[PDB]
């Protein structure tokens, strides 16, 4: 369970509120907590609610509740949301980005891989006879994915379906399973059979994960469907406390030409050297990420400096 | 500030360790550069005093003297560089202000200052702690200056004689010998002695250690090196107390030297240049007065070589020098201080900054660089200033 803090600005607020309500559709709030400076005023506690209909209308009344309060922030007056949230998805949804994502990986993952010929394995139509195959088989040429959401509570879930006959059959005479090593000569239909694919009865949803051993497992010409897992877990009870000010955001990229110089920053804020000295101190020691002053952001490092003043 | 009131969210974005150091460093500069290199100036010599006065005495300042109401002030006639020339070590070891008067009148914005950092209100009385000292005689400070402060309801009390050595000798026996050291300049050394009185206002205990809250001050004394010998009353003074020379044979011959030698029994040393500004360098070089690579804070002020009155900038800020990084305060009936002591020279040149002076900056700064530089009063070149922000890093 983690514990960590963030500060975000005034112009920015609408999509920092986006970003909890779509924590709290996905189930993994448990409360959270409104103070205006400093003062706490409200409480939303998610625990009965259990269904995507139900977390959409709490969604709906924190947006009602500081729509005004931030839309008006003045110079001086802070707003801040103290959330309470698991972790896992034996205790969350998938959402549907994240389901996009999976569907996409196992629709290129690799069923049959090409061989040498020398033993039982992948075998290619070429005109009436079974030589080399020129690529490997994938999840896709056999099955197809689908995203639809639960009856009963409304998650997004991920389902996969056998091909028609019509595309697999234009398959069935291209591709097939040799039993023993091809000579290159042997007859199509004789010296190979047609893969068999299994019919899918896992989906994928809370409490689930793909089990990338048993899905799409080759036994000689038969083909396992996707098959789901129990879900790895998750710690209860992480806090994010965030709070929203009324200062303008400038970001600085320091490998450009146009960015702005370290002395045109200075002489526009006055700063505090005890923290420059703390990062500048941090960056010659190892790669200068161990610590809270420099941070690793999406392959790039990240400073965050605070002005005392202009 | 909270963050609730900050300006700004600024945010660094960078590829490679080393290219956001490098930002930071530059930004360390800057940021210190812009903060902490200050001008204290005004329009004449009398408001450049004030100035200096407001800033750092019985002030709010960052980097203050002191913060609380003083109990004592030191005058010196605007144009009496000669009279009040060893009058710094005193307004250091007294905890006051050094300030600039005109001959004849009481200046108003003076009367006014003195009643600022003395805390007079009329509200209140002025109680028996409450002292004005004068340094230079009746054709330096009239009669008038005198008896309006007078009138005013505090204490005076004339330091002069008749003449400039009769004058530091009062002066210096008020500092008092109270660690058996003494500095010597001659008649003609207005800018040596310029160069020492940051060094001589220094508070130090009876083990040579920095102590602005019970240390003393080293006194000046003023002889006419013109001669063969040295007289009488100033012999008395010296008793047997180490000697520091300030200034080369023309200003100190060898015969005060060794007639110095004799009275005292121990040899006195000497720092000396060529010119004005090479002797203010070898003040930075001794290690004696400043050790090598540990100064943070710089001090520059003209160096009258047109006009030598212009020396009182130096007069005026030199109790300050002594004493920056510190700040004098209180804590009930219990006086202290408020972090730590770092004294700083005073640089002289106008126009150009000599080689020499060059060579004493770099070998005095310490090696993370400069903390804060200084410019006292109007008309120094901003060549000298910007060559002193590089030689310091800022």
């Amino acid at each position: 369970p983690v514990t960590e803090n963030y500060v975000t600005v005034q112009k920015d607020w609408k999509n920092t509120v986006k970003k909890i309500q779509e924590a709290i559709k996905l189930k993994s709030v448990t409360s959270v907590e409104v103070s205006y400076n400093d003062k706490s005023v409200s409480t939303i506690d998610l625990s009965g609610k259990t269904k995507v209909s139900e977390l959409e209308a709490e969604a709906e009344n924190l947006y009602n509740l500081v729509d005004s309060k931030l839309s008006n922030l003045d110079d001086g007056d802070s707003v801040t949301f103290k959330v309470t949230y698991n972790t896992g998805f034996n205790k969350r949804f998938y959402s549907k980005s994240e389901l996009e994502k999976i569907k996409t990986q196992l629709e290129k993952k690799v069923v049959v891989a090409k061989g040498d010929g020398k033993a039982a394995g992948l075998a290619m139509n070429e005109n009436g006879k079974a030589v080399v195959a020129d690529r490997d088989l994938v999840a896709s040429d056999f099955y197809n994915f689908i995203i639809s959401t639960d009856t009963s509570t409304g998650e997004y879930i991920l389902k996969s379906e056998k091909k028609g006959a019509a595309s697999l059959d234009a398959l069935n005479e291209k591709y097939g399973y040799a039993a023993l090593a091809i000579d290159g000569t042997g007859d199509f239909g004789t010296v190979t059979e047609s893969y068999v694919p299994a019919a899918p009865t896992d989906i994928l949803k809370s409490t689930k994960q793909i089990d990338e051993t048993a899905s799409f497992e080759n036994t000689g010409k038969d083909i396992a469907a996707m098959t789901v897992k129990a879900a790895d877990p998750g710690e209860d009870g992480n806090i994010a406390n965030i709070k929203v000010i009324n200062a303008k955001e400038t970001t600085i990229d320091v490998d450009s030409k146009s960015s702005t110089s370290a002395e045109d920053l200075a002489k526009k804020y006055v700063f505090d050297d005890k923290d420059l000295k703390a990062v500048y101190d941090q960056l010659n020691e190892g790669d200068g990420t161990t610590g809270k002053y420099v941070e690793k952001v999406d392959g790039r490092y990240q400073v965050v400096l605070y002005p005392e003043g202009k | 500030t909270d963050i609730e009131n900050v300006p700004a969210k600024i945010v660094l974005k960078a590829d490679k360790q080393k290219d956001m150091k490098d930002y930071i460093d530059d930004l360390r500069t800057y940021n210190n550069s812009y903060s902490n290199v200050v001008t204290v100036a005004g329009e004449d010599r009398i408001e450049t005093a004030i100035e200096l006065s407001y800033k750092y005495y019985n002030s709010d300042d960052d980097n203050a003297v002191t913060d609380i109401a003083a109990d004592n002030v030191v005058l010196v006639g605007s144009q009496a560089i000669v009279d009040g020339l060893v009058a710094s070590p005193l307004a250091s070891e007294k905890h006051a202000p050094l300030l600039l008067t005109s001959k004849d009148k009481l200046d108003s914005s003076v009367k006014s200052e003195i009643k600022r950092v003395m805390d007079l209100k009329t509200t209140s009385g002025i109680n028996t702690s409450k002292k004005v000292y004068l340094a230079g005689g009746v054709n330096s400070i009239s009669k008038d200056v005198e008896n309006e402060l007078k009138d005013m309801g505090v204490k005076v009390v004339r330091l002069a004689g008749d003449d400039r050595y009769e004058t530091s000798l009062a002066i210096a026996d008020e500092v008092g010998l109270d660690n058996d050291k003494a500095f010597v300049v001659g008649g003609t050394g207005l800018a040596d002695a310029m160069s020492i009185a940051p060094v001589a206002s220094q508070l130090k205990d009876s083990n040579g250690n920095m102590d602005v809250v019970d240390g003393d001050a080293t006194p000046i004394v003023v002889v006419d090196g013109k001669a063969k010998d040295i007289n009488a009353a100033t012999e008395d003074f010296l008793d047997n107390a180490q000697v520091d020379i300030i200034g080369g044979e023309n200003s100190v011959s060898k015969d005060i030297e060794e007639a110095i030698d004799d009275a005292t029994g121990k040899e006195p040393n000497r720092t000396s240049g060529d010119d004005r500004q090479d002797t203010n360098a070898e003040v930075m070089k001794e290690t004696d007065y400043f050790e090598k690579a540990s100064v943070e804070n710089y001090f520059v002020a003209k160096d009258g070589s047109t006009k030598e009155d212009q020396l009182v900038d130096a007069l005026a800020a030199a109790p300050v020098a002594a004493n920056f990084g510190a700040t004098y305060t209180k804590n009930g009936s219990t006086y202290t201080k408020s972090g730590n002591v770092s004294p700083a020279p005073i640089v002289l040149a106008t126009d150009t900054l000599s080689g020499d002076q060059n060579v004493g900056v770099s070998k005095s700064v310490s090696d993370d660089g400069g903390k804060n530089l200084v410019q006292v009063g109007k008309g120094i070149a901003s060549s000298v200033i910007s060559k002193m922000k590089d030689l310091l890093d800022m």
